[PDB]
């Protein structure tokens, strides 16, 4: 109510002693829907819960380079800029060092590229949350980003609408995945996206987006009908 | 043209420049910060293109209040002997242009 | 109104932009400039509004500032403003000068400004330069002319007008008195006498608080030429002895 | 009624149509630290009064009467800080002006361009407009020029005037007071006195500060000078 | 373009007025020619005071203390001596102190190192600070020393042979302004003794 | 709130006072100005009319045809329930509906069960703006409050409405709150809201109407993460059909939650500001 | 700014008030005073002083790494009063000046001239709607070739100006008045007699007979127109000589 | 216990509690205010129509509003704002012809809605208030997309915008199927045009124009138009 | 609320600021078009006199190209900053292309200068409005509107600023093609309009007469009167 004063700028501080426009931008991240990612020790796996049927195919999921993509819940003119910048780091790191570029490093460029707006006049945070899924000589990776400019690693994580559901499914069985087949992980990871989904709904190769990179396995986006030879084996909601 | 041209064209600009790496060297990163965001101020208070500027504030910020160059003296752009339309002169300045 | 009346960028449901509005007010409580164009020239009649005991005068003209040889005019409103855009007009004027090797033709060099005063209403963070300014005029096109501007850039052409204070008043007295085509300078010296005498209530014009600039031409060239203090107090002399005739008639 | 809106803004007008951080920088003017300028026959003076009249002050260091070029100085009332960053401009466009025509800047021009420095500060939004006033006095064409410049940057040649603290009453004594023939060794007395209009205390080479131009050029004058020109009024 | 033009040295002939040139030469045919000094200068240092020579005359001022004479262009040596002396006049103005030959020095240098002697401003630059008796040797290209004594220009070589033979560590003014005189006398025309003390 | 670098600039108000002295000038009782703030009165009001009369309708809906209940629905969600439970059985013939326009809107469509008069229903899909909410209470209320009728207030509301010590996003992304009347004498059924905790606009508008003429009123409150179309919003309404206040009206929960699926399937064209 | 002007008189720098005040500069005046502590200079035949009281609350604090005396050159001090990180920044702005000053000439920056450019600094702070005024009180000492020891003293609100004795922080005005009548009755003051007098202000309007680590006394000499500090044992020496005289 | 007036919904840059920027919601409301632009991607091209919204017999329906070519296959269908629309119609045409200039290429359909949303997406200091309907058949094929306020763009096989978007696009959802033929598509983007339209559909108050792998992007006729919406 | 910003929209989706630009225009002097048989014509009322005023300095209607010229009624100063520039762009086509510039072109160019106008808050768009007639490289007549929001737009007859609407409904009467075949009818027609916009005839009006093979040439107020005096002589005979 006092809020009034210090909700409607990103750079001013309250007496309570919080900005509210960077956690208004992290209540802009479940305006979006419901992605999961998830990984093991050979696949980074990413699933997107798609909100006509003719018009907004709605393109959650998003290819970065060879090695790296991520899942889209929020903003989605941030979504683009922000996808579109970890393709030029990339894109670079490739055209004078020749290599990959570490998903760590990538989502702390993302990081710092999200502080600016919260410290500036005439900018607003970003105002979508991803999840960055490569992989590098480490290994598997998962990396939650926030609308607010601090990040996470992850091997397990949904954000979105109704996401808790799928958070909750991918700490049951958070272990299961660390040793999971490329195919077995996804289906966990369909199971968060299907606990998210009413019961009334499900998962039936339509609202299922699938983004894997792995160890030979490049960031591949199973969309469409791609997807329904990895829910050949998913059954039983129970 | 002349080798002179370009030197005296971007003579400011290759020196204020300069001052910012000897300060980012010995003072810190925030010395060039502080300097930048008080000239940048004081250079959004001026009259709009079209008509000659007398910007007290930006001069005396870089130390030129008690000193005079060519820069000054020669082709006096204040008595300017060509100028455009006050609009369109005002667009390039706002990048409409 | 009580919004739209702030930056001069922000209409109001009628359309008004009241901030250029109150440029015009500002014209309003200003030094009274009534201008008579003429057969002969074109006058520049005015109130020398400033005439204190210890005030001093090292300049030619008052409010009078000439442009070219072929052009002057008057301020009535903000002096400062008023300052910048009488050098402004000079050098205007010279640049045409540059390039056609001409005295500007006044229309142009008026319009010139009015550009000027339309950017300082279009773009907001400026003021809108509180100034009117009263244009005697030569050129090849149009003979003499009388002009004005408005701190809108709205300008105009005239037989006679006025700028400042009682300004409409003035006009009124004009449009009674005047009787274009037979106008030569000298009956409209008396009328600007007349009008000024009529429309502001100073003693009986007063020779220091009032001031007249005719632009005529002689020998093919235009002559700009303050009217003495001797020869203002001929012209209120003898609009005052034409008054006491007139009494003595009625 | 209030009409605050318009009397924060220095781009508005009001709707009466005036320009009110104008009048407001003019009121920090009429807030300031006495000066009287004397334009005499034989040069101008600007006795002044100091805005300290401490035990403690250094007399070398600050300048109520500084010059501009040779022949010219001013005096001020209102704002230091201010004052002081005007005429550090001053000096350059004399100099500048040297550097172009060779003949030392005339009182009347110079008093012009560092009054159109005044004519873009309440131009402009976000600056504020300056809280002083000049009177630019100098010696040029066998003739003396005392000139008032102010915040909104309009300027006015004066035979005699007064500005900063009961200034008003300063010309007021000043008008029974200036003769058109009355010359500098006179004006200096004459000025000392506007001063004792508008003075609070008592009256010494510390705690005023006076000035003078001639046909010599312009100087201020020395502590043992004042206190002299004091002794004999 | 639609931008505010701006002041200094304008470089717009250069390439057309360099085809005159061309034509002209090619031709055999005269173009307005640079009007130079083409004097002897002098300097030297004494026990409390400078003396600066010339021959006809090349002393130029800067400052009350500081003089400053001219050799190469004649344009050019007096417009930077002009110009810095209304630098160093604006320096006094608010230090409150007469201005430092040090502070010519480096000015006039600094200048004459921007514009890469495309000026020609070969000056000996002699005044008496508080901080004592300076001579320098400003140079055209932003070079300089500081010495004792410097000769310039139209048989500067003669009058360096002169000096470095008839010099001694602190002098006499009067022995002083003579060393700069038979130096000039050289070279060469009046000498032109300009005395700092 | 700078259009130029340093315009002077004034905060936004929590009471709007300066709106209070605009309401003084009437821009200065102005003919034309008072004229067309007039033509906005007549834009921004409402206008109960039903479409077998196809005319309009003057003074009241529950004074003029029986009142026993009367089933309000304020939001998508709200009107989908009564569209879900208790309209897949009865008749529910219109009679009525507040025609209106504001920025923002959307139907405000009133019907009665034909079995019952008596009981009664309203689906405001719409918004009301705050001025025509009294209007809107001069229409199927009218005057003569009765005191005799059971005002099954159902709403839609956001969780950051909700004030709370946890975060919004810590609540849970569903749940429904209460607020019922001194008379009402029923269950709350979900938990009464806090102290801290207010409503507003149309729904706040009956209640408080409710409670000045003490009438049997509750204001059901369903503080979900979503405002548009959705199963777990209407099946956290369920709760309200299982009280008193919706027992009657609600049949066949099978019936309903097939009626519920093709809610959600009706769709939108969902614009792509969001992915 | 960015974010603009503030409605209101005293609510930004850049609005004056109806009787032609700006407000903003009076409490950057109030940020001096805030500061919590009191500095003194003192001006004499042969040095110039600048003493200050000492605070770190926090034993934890290392003392060491808390100080109100800096130097700008080598010749040249100050002690500041007001807020911290606006003060170590205004040190840090005279010490950018000074250098740039020396570059310009190949002299190095005048105690009344730096004091000056610093003011000009604060005159465009005052007057820009972005900037504020660093609310910091620099009283820079150093000798002067020609006017020997110079104390000065800068403002936040930008006026600068020479002194004899100055007073700033949060006793100011009653060590001012201290201050005119020991000067009032001078006796051409040493470094001995100049640093007394300083220490002791502050140790009367104050009310501390300090301990060596409860004063900082910075101070220049004509003999050492080096600015130099003094040690736990000098200062404490010095109290110990006021205390038995 | 108090009631406050907060605004979110005056500022584009400004986030409500929820997480909304309502400015761009509001340019979204300022597309409906705009006439509703019909277009369908189908196997043997796509097509554009929209309507004009022509009001009086004096203004003239001879000339072209509301549809535009950006290259031989490539053009889109305006709806919302005509001035907004103009500027990225000339970021499609100009980057398409250095597609042209440069490759010696025509720049995918998708490529082209990544240059308009790189003009877009940029607030012009306000949310667009045009949506585009980019209807090319590239390289790879026919495609239709859809531009919005928040700039970005969205791929589409058959799309209703403008005064009627989800009034006309669940007639689209009926009528539209994947095996649609360009002559099916233009029919019946027509007849679901005449149907949302207030007036009746002849081929002065409508502009089509059509591309197929064979055909390239042209501005179907008054004759073309009237003898389609004569069997429609 | 939204319309104390020129570059806001609101809930119903409008620019308000834009379309008291457009009031702007609507407080503006009857100017009347007409696109008639190888003829336009441009009829524009005078408004005020002000008795001793010179007419040169005021008029309405401007010539643009030698196939151009235009009839403004908003605001003044506005308007001579569009029609100097509409000048400026003319003359850069004429140049550049090699063309008698099209009538089409200039109103697009009109347009999107207050387009340009339109999209900042720290500028207003010009408040005025103009009927752009002419002929082609080939001479087909033409006539336009542009506006403060900053669309051109093609029109046969025309009627804005003041009484608008008034004499824009004369016109859907009596605009037709036996009253347009030829030139006599058009300017008829346009002070035929002009005689329901404003009470005095041949007295208050200023009219352009552009055709396939003439320029604007703005006729005397004794020709016009002639024509006043002609519909007046049809007015006897009905």
């Amino acid at each position: 109510m006092f809020r009034n004063q210090y909700d409607n700028d990103v750079t001013v501080w309250s007496p309570q002693g919080r900005i509210h426009q960077i956690e208004y931008a992290m209540e802009a991240v479940k305006q979006g829907s419901a992605t999961v990612g998830l990984k093991s020790k050979t696949h980074a796996v990413l699933v997107a819960l798609k909100r006509s049927e003719l018009a907004a195919h709605q393109k959650k999921i998003l290819h970065v380079d060879n090695h790296i993509g991520i899942s889209i819940a929020g903003l989605t003119a941030d979504a683009r800029l922000l996808c579109n910048f970890m393709r030029q780091e990339c894109l670079d790191s490739r055209f004078v060092f020749d290599r990959p570029l570490p998903v760590s490093r990538l989502v702390s460029l993302i990081g710092s590229k999200t502080q600016i707006p919260t410290q500036r006049y005439g900018r607003r945070p970003y105002g979508v949350g991803l999840l960055i899924a490569g992989y590098d000589d480490m290994g598997p990776h998962i990396f939650q980003t926030c609308p607010s400019a601090n990040y996470f690693d992850c091997r397990a994580m949904s954000i979105g609408a109704r996401s808790q559901s799928a958070r909750t499914y991918l700490e049951r069985h958070m272990s299961e995945f660390m040793e999971c087949n490329l195919n077995e992980l996804v289906k966990h990871g369909l199971r968060a996206l299907r606990e998210t989904l009413p019961a009334e709904q499900d998962l039936t190769t339509k609202n299922v987006s699938i983004g894997i990179v792995g160890k030979d396995l490049e960031f591949t986006i199973y969309d469409d009908d791609d997807v329904s030879p990895f829910l050949e084996g998913l059954e039983e909601r129970p | 043209s002349h080798p002179l041209e370009l030197s005296e064209k971007n003579f400011q600009l290759n020196q204020d420049k300069m001052n910012f790496s000897t300060l980012r060297n010995i003072q810190g990163l925030f010395a060039p910060l502080k300097l930048q965001m008080e000239f940048k101020a004081v250079q959004q208070v001026q009259r709009l293109p079209f008509l000659s500027s007398s910007n007290l504030s930006l001069d005396v910020l870089r130390g030129n209040d008690e000193t005079i160059g060519f820069e000054d003296i020669l082709n006096d752009p204040s008595q300017s002997e060509v100028m455009g339309e006050p609009h369109l002169m005002v667009e390039y300045k706002l990048g409409l242009l | 109104s009580r919004r739209y009346d702030s930056r001069t960028t922000i209409f109001s449901p009628e359309g008004r932009l009241y901030q250029v509005e109150y440029a015009m007010e500002a014209i309003g409580h200003a030094g009274t400039c009534l201008g008579i164009l003429a057969n002969d020239g074109v006058l520049l009649a005015a109130e020398r509004r400033n005439i204190h005991k210890l005030l001093d005068e090292v300049f030619f003209s008052e409010k009078i500032y000439k442009l070219n040889e072929d052009m002057a005019c008057s301020v009535a409103g903000i002096t400062s403003d008023a300052n910048v855009l009488t050098n402004e007009l000079r050098l205007i004027a010279q640049r045409y000068l540059l390039q056609y090797q001409e005295p500007i033709p006044c229309e142009q060099l008026v319009t010139a400004l009015c550009d000027i005063k339309q950017a300082y209403t279009q773009f907001g963070g400026k003021r809108p330069f509180g100034v009117s300014l009263l244009y005697i005029g030569w050129d090849k096109h149009y003979g003499f002319q009388l002009y004005q501007s408005d701190p809108s850039g709205n300008y105009g052409g005239w037989k006679a007008t006025c700028i400042g204070n009682n300004s409409a008043a003035a006009v009124s007295m004009l449009k009674q008195d005047y009787k274009e085509g037979e106008m030569t300078l000298k009956s409209a010296l008396a009328l600007a006498i007349k009008v000024l005498n009529k429309t502001m209530d100073v003693s009986k014009l007063s020779a220091e608080k009032v001031e007249i600039a005719t632009l005529t031409r002689e020998n093919g060239k235009t002559v700009i030429r303050v009217l003495k203090q001797k020869e203002v107090e001929q012209l209120i002399k003898k609009h005052e002895e034409e008054e006491a005739k007139a009494e003595r008639e009625k | 009624m209030a009409e605050r809106g318009y009397s924060f803004s220095l781009t508005t007008f009001s709707p009466s149509g005036k320009l009110v951080q104008i009048e407001y920088a003019l009121a920090a003017v009429a807030g300031g630290a006495p000066s009287v300028g004397i334009k005499a026959a034989n040069g101008v003076v600007l006795a002044t009064e100091k805005k300290q009249k401490s035990i403690l002050y250094d007399e070398r260091s600050v300048h109520k009467v500084e010059p501009i070029t040779k022949h010219i100085g001013l005096v001020y009332s209102g704002m230091g800080p201010d004052y002081r960053v005007l005429v550090h401009r001053a000096r350059k466009l004399a100099q500048q002006y040297y550097l172009v025509y060779q003949e030392p800047i005339p009182t009347a021009q110079l008093v012009q361009r560092v009054a159109s420095v005044m004519q873009e500060y309440t131009q402009s939004g976000g600056v504020r407009p300056f809280g002083v006033s000049l009177l630019i006095c100098g010696w040029n064409e066998g003739r003396p020029y005392l000139f008032q410049s102010d915040p909104s940057g309009a300027y006015f040649a004066w035979k005699a005037t007064a500005m900063g603290k009961n200034y008003v009453n300063g010309k007021t004594f000043l008008e029974k007071r200036y003769n058109e023939d009355l010359e500098l060794e006179d004006a200096i007395h004459t000025a000392i006195l506007t001063l004792k209009e508008s003075f609070e205390g008592q009256m010494t080479e510390d705690n005023i500060e006076v000035g003078i131009c001639n046909e010599a050029g312009f100087r201020r004058l020395t502590p043992t000078e004042v206190k002299d020109y004091l002794a004999a009024i | 373009v639609y931008a505010p033009p701006v002041g200094g040295f304008s470089f717009d002939n250069c390439r057309r007025n360099a085809v005159l040139e061309a034509d002209f030469a090619k031709r055999g045919y005269k173009l307005p020619k640079v009007r130079k000094t083409g004097t002897t200068i002098a300097g030297v240092v004494y026990k409390d005071g400078i003396v600066l020579g010339a021959d006809t005359s090349k002393i130029h001022f800067i400052s009350p203390n500081i003089y400053c004479c001219g050799a190469g262009t004649a344009a050019d040596t007096d417009m930077t001596t002009q110009l810095i002396s209304s630098n160093l006049e604006l320096h006094s103005l608010s230090t409150g102190r007469l201005p430092r030959v040090v502070t010519a020095n480096r000015m006039l240098k600094q200048m004459l190192f921007r514009y890469q002697g495309y000026i020609g401003a070969a000056l000996v630059l002699g005044g008496v600070d508080v901080t004592g008796p300076h001579l320098y040797s400003i140079y055209p290209h932003g070079s300089t020393d500081k010495l004792p004594y410097v000769t310039m220009g139209s048989g500067s070589l003669a009058a360096m042979a002169v000096f470095e033979d008839k010099f001694r560590p602190d002098m006499e003014e009067e022995e002083a302004k003579n060393l700069v005189s038979e130096a000039i006398a050289a070279g060469i025309s009046n000498i032109d003794l300009c005395v700092i003390s | 709130a700078a259009t130029f670098f340093g315009e002077v600039v004034k905060a936004p108000c929590r009471a709007g006072t300066e709106d209070e002295e605009e309401e003084e000038e009437g821009r200065r009782e102005t003919p034309e100005d008072r004229e067309v703030r007039l033509q906005l009165a007549r834009k921004r009001e409402v206008r109960l009319l039903r479409r077998q009369t196809k005319t309009s309708l003057e003074v009241s809906l529950l004074e003029k045809y029986p009142c026993s209940k009367f089933i309000i629905a304020i939001g998508n969600n709200a009107v989908a329930f009564l569209s879900s439970f208790v309209m897949n059985s009865g008749v529910w013939e219109e009679v009525g509906c507040a025609k209106l326009w504001n920025e923002w809107c959307a139907f405000c469509v009133f019907y009665h069960l034909k079995s019952n008069p008596s009981v009664f229903l309203c689906q405001c899909s719409c918004y009301v703006a705050e001025d025509q909410q009294y209007q809107w209470l001069e229409k199927v209320f009218g005057s003569c409050p009765r005191k005799n009728m059971q005002i099954t207030i159902l709403t839609c509301r956001h969780v950051t409405d909700y004030k709370t010590s946890e975060s919004t996003g810590s609540l849970p992304s569903p749940f429904l709150r209460a607020l019922k009347t001194q008379n009402f004498k029923d269950s709350a059924c979900c938990p009464l809201l806090e102290q801290p905790n207010i409503v507003h606009d149309l729904p706040a508008a009956v209640l408080s109407y409710c409670q000045v003429w003490k009438i049997p009123a509750i204001l059901y409150l369903c503080y979900t993460d979503v405002m548009k179309l959705d199963l777990i919003t209407v099946e956290a309404f369920k709760p309200i059909l299982s009280t008193r206040s919706l027992k009657g009206l609600v049949k066949n929960i099978p019936q309903s939650t097939e009626i519920l699926k093709k809610l959600m399937t009706t769709n939108e064209i969902q614009s792509n500001i969001y992915t | 700014m960015s974010r603009g002007s503030s409605a209101g008189f005293d609510r930004h720098i850049t609005i004056f008030s109806p009787e032609g005040r700006l407000y903003q500069v009076e409490y950057a005046f109030k940020a001096i005073n805030q500061g919590g502590l009191t500095s003194v200079a003192v001006r004499g035949k042969d040095c110039a002083v600048i003493v200050t009281q000492k605070k770190v609350p926090d034993k934890l604090l290392d003392s060491s790494t808390v100080t109100h005396l800096f130097k700008i050159t080598e010749n040249i001090g100050c002690v500041m009063t007001g807020m911290t990180a606006d003060s170590r920044s205004q040190v840090q702005r005279a010490r950018y000046e000074a250098a740039n000053w020396k570059y310009k000439y190949g002299y190095e920056i005048p105690v009344d001239m730096l004091c000056k450019r610093i003011a000009d600094i604060s005159q465009v702070y005052t007057q820009n709607a972005e900037m504020r005024p660093l609310g910091c009180c620099m009283i820079l000492i150093g000798i002067d070739e020609e006017q020997g020891p110079q104390v000065y003293k800068c403002d936040p609100a930008g006026y600068y100006c020479g002194f004899k004795a100055t007073a700033a922080g949060v006793k100011q005005t009653e060590s001012t008045s201290f201050l005119e009548k020991k000067v009032k009755k001078k006796f051409d003051w040493t470094f001995e007699q100049t640093v007394e007098t300083a220490i002791t202000c502050l140790s009367t309007v104050l009310s501390i007979d300090f301990k060596p680590s409860e004063i900082e006394v910075g101070v220049v000499t004509v003999e050492n127109p080096k600015f130099r500090i003094l040690t736990e044992a000098e200062i404490d020496a010095h109290l110990v000589a006021l205390a038995e005289r | 216990m108090f009631l406050t007036r907060s605004e979110y919904d005056r500022g584009v840059n400004t986030f409500s509690p929820e997480g909304r920027l309502f400015q761009v919601e509001y340019a979204i409301e300022a597309i409906k205010l705009g006439s509703t632009a019909i277009g369908i991607q189908t196997s043997e091209g796509v097509c554009l129509a929209v309507e004009k919204r022509i009001t009086s017999p004096l203004m003239e329906p001879s000339s072209i509003e509301k549809i535009v070519e950006i290259d031989a296959h490539i053009g889109c269908a305006m709806s919302g704002l005509i001035a907004d629309a103009k500027t990225l119609i000339d970021k499609a045409r100009v980057e398409t012809q250095n597609h042209w200039f440069t490759y010696n290429e025509t720049m995918t359909v998708e490529s082209v809605t990544q240059a308009v949303s790189n003009l877009a997406l940029q607030f012009m200091s306000r949310p667009f208030g045009v949506a585009l309907l980019f209807g090319g058949v590239d390289e790879k094929g026919p495609q239709l997309f859809h531009m919005d306020p928040s700039g970005t763009f969205v791929q589409c096989d058959a799309r209703a915008i403008g005064s009627a978007s989800e009034g006309a696009q669940s007639s689209l959802q009926e009528v539209y199927h994947k095996s649609m033929t360009l002559k099916e598509a233009i029919k019946s983007s027509l007849i679901i045009l005449k149907q949302v339209m207030e007036e009746k559909l002849n081929a002065t108050n409508i502009e089509l124009a059509t591309v197929q792998p064979g055909q390239n992007f042209h501005m179907f006729t008054k004759e073309e138009l009237e003898e389609v919406i004569k069997d429609i | 609320s939204y319309d104390r910003a020129i570059t806001v929209f609101s809930p119903d989706g409008h620019l308000f600021q834009v379309e008291y630009a457009q009031e702007a225009v609507k407080k503006g002097s009857t100017a009347v078009g007409v696109r008639g048989r190888d003829i336009v014509v441009l009829g524009v009322e005078k408004k005020s006199v002000a008795k001793l005023q010179d007419e040169r300095t005021v008029r309405k209607i401007c010539a643009l190209d030698d196939n151009v010229c235009m009839a403004f009624a908003g605001l003044t100063a506005d308007a001579r900053i569009v029609i100097n520039r509409a000048r400026v762009e003319c003359q850069s086509h004429r140049l550049t292309v090699e063309d008698p510039v099209t009538v089409e072109y200039i109103t697009r160019y009109i347009a999107s200068l207050k387009q340009r106008y339109t999209q900042s808050n720290g500028r207003r768009p010009f408040g005025i409005s103009a009927l752009i007639v002419g002929f082609d490289f080939d001479g087909t007549p033409r006539l336009y509107q542009t506006d403060p929001s900053g669309t051109y737009h093609a029109w046969k007859a025309n009627a804005i600023g003041r009484g608008a609407k008034s004499v824009r409904e004369f016109l859907e009467k009596n605009y037709t093609d036996e009253a347009i075949e030829t030139d006599d009818l058009t300017i008829k027609l346009v002070i035929k309009a002009l005689l329901e916009v404003v009470q005095s005839g041949g007295k208050n009006i200023e009219l352009a007469v552009m055709r396939r093979d003439q320029s604007l040439k703005i006729l005397n107020p004794e020709e016009i009167e002639k024509y006043v005096a002609e519909i007046e002589k049809e007015k006897e005979e009905n």
